[PDB]
């Protein structure tokens, strides 16, 4: 899916996905 | 010509925003720290309690 949250959250320095939240939703 | 009646649409509702797991959840914890709650979208409230 497309998948979304708001999450307040520490990135990396080179964040991926490899091959705290207030809202969230998913389509 | 007059208006003979009036008519209202509004979409299918639907996000009920979520009440039904803060009265039906097992787990209601002790006086000090229970839980909380947020909001999304749409219109849920209605008047079940
Ligand atoms: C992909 O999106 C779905 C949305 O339902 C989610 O269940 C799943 O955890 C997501 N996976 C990754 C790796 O983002
Ligand atoms: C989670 O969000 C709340 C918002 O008030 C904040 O108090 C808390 O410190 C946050 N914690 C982390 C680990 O993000
Ligand atoms: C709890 O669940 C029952 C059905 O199992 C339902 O009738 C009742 O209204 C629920 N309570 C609330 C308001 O969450």
């Amino acid at each position: 899916n497309v998948v979304i949250k708001v999450c307040e959250f520490q990135f990396c320095n080179d964040p991926f996905l490899g091959v705290n939240c207030t809202f969230e939703y998913v389509s | 010509v007059q208006p003979t009646e009036s008519i209202v649409r509004f979409p299918n509702i639907t996000n009920l925003c979520p009440f039904g797991e803060v009265f039906n959840a097992t787990r209601f914890a002790s006086v000090y720290a229970w839980n909380r709650k947020r909001i999304s979208n749409c219109v849920a409230d209605y008047s079940v309690l």
